[PDB]
């Protein structure tokens, strides 16, 4: 269920029927790889297979060494995305701490370990290279006289070691911090059980499990420490604490007058475009809709990129002049033509001499737009053209509603219209219009009634009086 | 704004007990409610969180099956039913909550408001 | 052939001699890999080679399971870049649709199939793993008693399977959508034959083949469906419907007055910077020149990131006050120093106490800039320094022309200069100066009546008359 | 040692104690791979191992052909990041140029060659594929009758060839320019020795070596030429000409009045946020603090993303009204709530009905913010919540200082407060205030004089004079 | 305003030749791509030939490539399709179509914006 | 304003030592990097020594490393190049040069902004 409404009155459109998925928090798990501690490589044998093993063994040592050294967006606050992952990493550097983990994962690959004052983290040994090298390659390289291992062991070692090399590779060129978290960091099976073993509700687990690829894109892997043959990096996973609350997407486009004389036109655009989701009695607003990802009718966003607004913000849709919320807009005179592709259609801002059309696959052009802001649904329409720009429309199923209304740009007197307020709003524009309007309301009032007053009598040594509308010498009446 | 746990008392092993958590200062729809416990000598640990609107639930592994959490929007109260109590369940049980907006996992590092607690003891002596 | 002209009057410079290559549309191809359907692996043998095969076979199955779950830019409209590819993908989920494709590629790896109402898509079997495992590996893993394959088959399977694994890898961390399109998605040979069979002109096929590396940065790979042992992803390729029209790049920098008092200066900057290309009787304007990629003298852009402008926009270079086009500019009082590196030189805006110089490799400093906006060509100059910021210049061959002219910022009276217009233009600033001029001429008119009319005579029992501009007692003249 | 100061007076905070690392210049190095020239592959043998070699050789051949075809940020200037690297590559295309290098690296893998007019570049042969194929595989593929090479050579060639394939892979989707420079491009040992051999001071050599993972991210690898069996690409490395000068980070957040009527409030924000570093007697200001990466107390920046400022810019922190620098601010009436996470705490701008708190791990909410701008240190605080946005704070050790002072937004009379200055400053704000005041000083001045004037005396054949506020017949006083 | 009118259709014997003309009105060829399409009875309509007005660069689908050749006269504002060695399977209605080069999105029935009314060809 | 003046050149016997001085005027050393360069007759000019004015960190090219040492006196605003165990191949004109540390782009003639007038050394 997805529906859409276009407001002719404000050159904007609301898409509804969406379900929320808001990242509200972070969970940090600690992923570990158990390591082998191999200094020198003792062998004088020039056997090809053993020769390969030392080259493969060297890639392992080198990897270790590398790892050892290791619109309204401007209104948003500023977070520290990995502040949480880093704090856990800081805890990991204490001496007694690693021994706890190493001991915890002694007989299992999965374990909970409590850090400092109460944080419970899930821990995961995903690869035991210590066991593999110590039970496989130990007979062949702990002695001069070297046991020429079968060819299949070389391959297997390459296979097992390969995971370590890519992880090292990723960290080496990303200064220990990667995103999205790759399947080298965490396989599909590993991740799925991690989510399941996470301290979260059933609703979250179901949502996350069916959309792990999104979970990966919103996760961080943080290289933390290599010490006492244990390699550990912190994985910071998104927590979606708000799910299945209603969401809607607001699309906007410039609404301008269409007078004949060029440069004589004025424009206005709603600046409050973006994703909106009901949240805790308020409304979460994401102005940069590119920070949200949509999959069918589920929308994934991050609260770090949101504002929290009163629900009356919705009124801007029904009544952009409502007295309860100051809908935000910008003004200009740059009447260039464009289109905004919505969920279920297209808004077309067509001005001047620009050619604006819509076409069908087999039929060709089926609607030609006149100057102004208009809309067409995706039913029977496949493409839209504005100027030299071709737009493919979205073919998702859903009903559109065309909400008729006088374009609000018509309500302004162009002679006092502030066309260069960028960070403006309805109330703010009105205030400035009243001031430009006030000084003309009063100046004309003053230029009148100014002439009802008597001019100055000539300045000479003679005295004057008023009679019949003119000054008469006092000397006359003497 | 207040939270008040109740229902603590002496239980024999294998016995059952219900705790109540009265919410004041907020409405349930917008929040997550969690139950926590701290056993003797032990660090305080999570046991169960629930969504107020939808009723979705979380049970730690230790009690999964034995413990059940429920909520009554009308009575503005949250309940933890405990069945088949074991002496190892002896602990002080705490009520906690968080704005769903601020949800950061169930767990003591994930709580914004805390009750004053209620003592539970599973044992035969007297 | 690349040339450049600098205009001192407006502190800007145009580089020309470039040839266009504009993406105007989208083509969607469907790429397929024929898959093997192998549930369980029947073998009890602990032979090393067969042991490896089950691990490699498992990577194939694991891959399957993962794949189974799946400046003036702000004036631009908003599109849905892969709307077309996704639409084609939507059609592919319909029943029987996949069956159609599988039959087409039965006796060939290349075939055309028309979808729904008329769209003709190209199809490509790039890897047949079904055939390889069923004719190679089926004898070894279809029976308990297992045929211990030669070591060369194990190696071969890893090579062939690796592509599937890498392809699988990319999509899992990109939610089924990748860009740029890697050589795992589509090899060079695969792409080249795709280009040859495309419904496009000969000119386009040639352009794409000589610039395949660019095609990848502008392409999308869209994971679509896995069903009935057929893996299919849609690849969305750019269509360059505009090639070899003249192009030019406009560079701009702030133009300020150079009065001694730092808070007394006013500045102006042309905002219409970007790439320009002749296109279909109009001019395509790309304000964010970073959306374009340059190869020698050929420039690849995307019309989705363009405005469609009248060709008269070029006039702003010769006459920024021309009456036919309102050249776009911004104004401020922020006279900070900076430089813009052009195709064939460098613009230097040097103001205040900033140190500004130009040096040669071997000679060292050869020019010291005075306050103002200036330019130097890349001939005999290697670096430019403005303040603590060092800029290296482009060393490409081409002639520069310095067009002298009075800085237009000098044409404005600072007392009525709108120093706070951001989204402005020449006519608008003039227009605003008019409102500002109106409000001083009229205000003076009103003040032009502060003393010429007569005030009230003092309120006492005495009578008064007018003389020399002041009231005089009547008793005096008696 | 990291400390932080919060200025209550301006709702801003400075974190100091950081040490600089500024890229001031560029070093261009030349990386080479010696190639084999193998046209056709002569062998009719269907031996499995040799079959594999021609396929890998084709992979070898295929790679070559592909390579053969080959807030205040808006105020910054525009550079050419790889201008130096591209220029050096351009020189390498000159006739004889390639021959010089090949001779230089004849007997060593490392050598210095001086180009054109005096630039001395370091050259590095990192892989000799010419030697390997010509001494290993030539006996097996230079003859019909082919010497069926052992399996370890097959493995070995794949290992050696793999680097070439990956280097080629990277360049193909990056149009010959990659960043960060991967470990396929340049190994840890390779990079380190290059750094050691650079024409730089000891301070620079040390910095780069202890932070090689950062160096990769700030370097470019530029694919240049394949000619006369020599492949050469230029690696452009950052020169950090400024080290260990003081740096500080400026954080800012909106400052509004807290009057009950929400539409009655005014806001102001310092716009000069970003990184600041002492540099050569001035201060380098990086408005886009995201272009810098911080590791403990070392801050890595690029001067290309900086302004060069008078050191007095620092005065805005202690006295935003100081007469020596015009501190930059923006104004609005948009009192929306948010938080800024600082180095050692968090700034909270809490307005209207928004709920704002900070919590600890075990304790929960420990401070509830009142409306206004406030701050909390990271000591004992773990999270901050503003509206629906949860922020994790930085847990780094360091002392914070809360500097008390009257919020400066309180100093403005709201009736003349210019709430629509976006790119503004202190002096500029004063200027508009003076103008609103000028027009009130005079409008009251004029209205005071016009309200002082007397109406016309009655029109009859008699004369009048003024007395007790109305016109009285002269006949009366005679 | 913009219209297209095809002519030159008629009955041909197999192996015979025929030239079709496409008269453009309301626009000039230079800013456009001109394409020829066909629909045989009962069958879905398929592309046959596109040409660039400016460069004269051409496109022939695989089915007719070699036998059919397309040309344009900028002066007459007309696009011509010459058909050689006609076969009975080529019996179809032939349509002329165009798209602005600004909006070019490939040859093909889903890639056209304007259509002529057609002319019938029978072999 | 900014000028550099080398002195101390003269006839030296082989195995002898000689010290050159470089007086800075028009700027202060602290904000700058100071270098010594030399050009022997007919030969290309080559770097010899860079120093950080503030920290005193130094750079010596391979050819003289061990034999030559550079030093600076901020109070006297002067930079010194000490040459030990002089060889006839060191016969050259020795130049003093400087660059703002802000514009530092490596040691080397292509990395210099200001140049002294030189002083001759003959072994
Ligand atoms: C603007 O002026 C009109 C005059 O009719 C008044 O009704 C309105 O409330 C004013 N608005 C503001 C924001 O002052
Ligand atoms: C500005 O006003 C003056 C009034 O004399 C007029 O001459 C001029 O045409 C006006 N310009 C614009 C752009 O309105
Ligand atoms: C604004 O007016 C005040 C009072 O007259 C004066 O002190 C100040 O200098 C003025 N500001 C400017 C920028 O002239």
């Amino acid at each position: 269920n997805i529906t859409e409404e276009f407001y002719q009155s404000t050159c904007s459109a609301v898409s509804k029927g969406y379900l929320s998925a808001l990242r509200t928090g972070w969970y940090t798990s600690v992923i570990t790889i158990e390591l082998s501690n191999i200094k020198e490589n003792k062998c004088n044998g020039t056997d090809a297979k053993v020769k390969l093993i030392k080259q493969e063994l060297d890639k392992y040592k080198n990897a270790v060494t590398e790892l050892q050294l290791l619109f309204l967006g401007f209104l948003l606050g500023v977070g520290s995305a990995i502040a949480s992952g880093v704090a856990v990493c800081k805890v990991l550097h204490l001496e007694g701490e690693v021994n706890k983990i190493k001991s915890a994962l002694l007989s299992t690959n999965k374990a909970v370990v409590s850090l400092s004052n109460g944080v419970s983290v899930l821990t995961f040994k995903v690869l035991d290279l210590k066991n593999y090298i110590d039970k496989q390659l130990l007979p062949i390289l702990n002695k001069q006289s070297c046991s020429i291992s079968n060819i299949e062991t070389v391959i297997e070692f390459q296979q097992k070691n390969n995971r370590l090399l890519e992880i090292t590779r990723e960290f080496s060129v990303n200064a220990g911090v990667t995103t999205p978290v790759s399947t080298y960091m965490l396989t599909n099976s590993e991740l799925l059980s991690l989510i399941n073993d996470m301290p979260i509700t059933n609703d979250q687990k179901k949502l996350m499990s069916n959309n792990v690829q999104i979970v990966r894109q919103q996760s961080y892997s943080i290289m933390c420490i290599i010490k006492e043959e244990v390699l550990a990096y912190v994985v910071q996973l998104p927590l979606y604490g708000v799910i299945d609350t209603p969401c809607w997407k607001l699309h906007t486009s410039p609404l301008c007058t269409t007078n004949t004389k060029e440069g004589s036109n004025i424009c206005l655009t709603r600046t409050d475009r973006g994703w909106y989701c009901d949240n805790a009695g308020s409304v979460s607003f994401f102005p940069q809709a590119e920070t949200c990802k949509v999959q069918s009718n589920r929308v994934f966003c991050d609260t770090m990129n949101s504002l929290t607004l009163p629900s009356e913000v919705n009124l801007c849709n029904v009544d952009i002049f409502n007295p309860k919320y100051d809908c935000k807009i910008m003004t200009s005179k740059t009447d260039v033509s464009s289109s905004v592709i919505t969920s279920l259609g297209a808004i077309v801002s067509c001005y001047g001499k620009t050619k604006c059309t819509a076409s069908n696959k087999n039929r060709g052009i089926i609607k030609t737009f006149s100057n102004g802001c208009d809309y067409v649904s995706n039913k029977g329409v496949d493409t839209v053209s504005v100027g030299n720009t071709l737009y493919y429309v979205n073919k998702q199923e859903g009903k559109s509603l065309y909400v008729k209304g006088e374009p609000i740009i018509n309500f302004y007197d162009p002679l006092v219209f502030p066309s260069d307020e960028f960070d403006a709003s309805i109330s703010q524009v009105n205030e400035k219009i009243n001031q430009s309007l006030a000084f003309i309301r009063k100046s004309d009032e003053l230029l009148s009634a100014i002439g009802g007053y008597i001019p100055e009598a000539p300045r000479d040594g003679q005295a004057y009086v008023r009679k019949d509308g003119e000054w008469v010498l006092l000397s006359t009446f003497l | 704004v207040q939270l008040q746990e109740s229902g603590g008392g002496l239980v024999q092993p294998g016995g059952s007990l219900r705790l109540s958590c009265a919410a004041s200062g907020f409405t349930l729809d917008y929040y997550y409610i969690g139950w926590f416990r701290q056993a003797p000598g032990k660090e305080r640990e999570g046991v169960s969180c629930i969504s107020s609107s939808h009723g979705s639930t979380y049970y730690a592994d230790s009690v999964k099956g034995r413990f059940t959490i429920s909520r009554d929007n009308a009575k503005n109260t949250v309940y933890l039913q405990m069945n088949s109590l074991k002496p190892e369940d002896t602990a002080v049980y705490y009520c906690a909550t968080v704005a769903v907006a601020h949800f950061r996992g169930c767990g003591v590092d994930g709580m914004d408001y805390w009750g004053k607690g209620t003592q539970v003891t599973v044992s035969s002596h007297h």
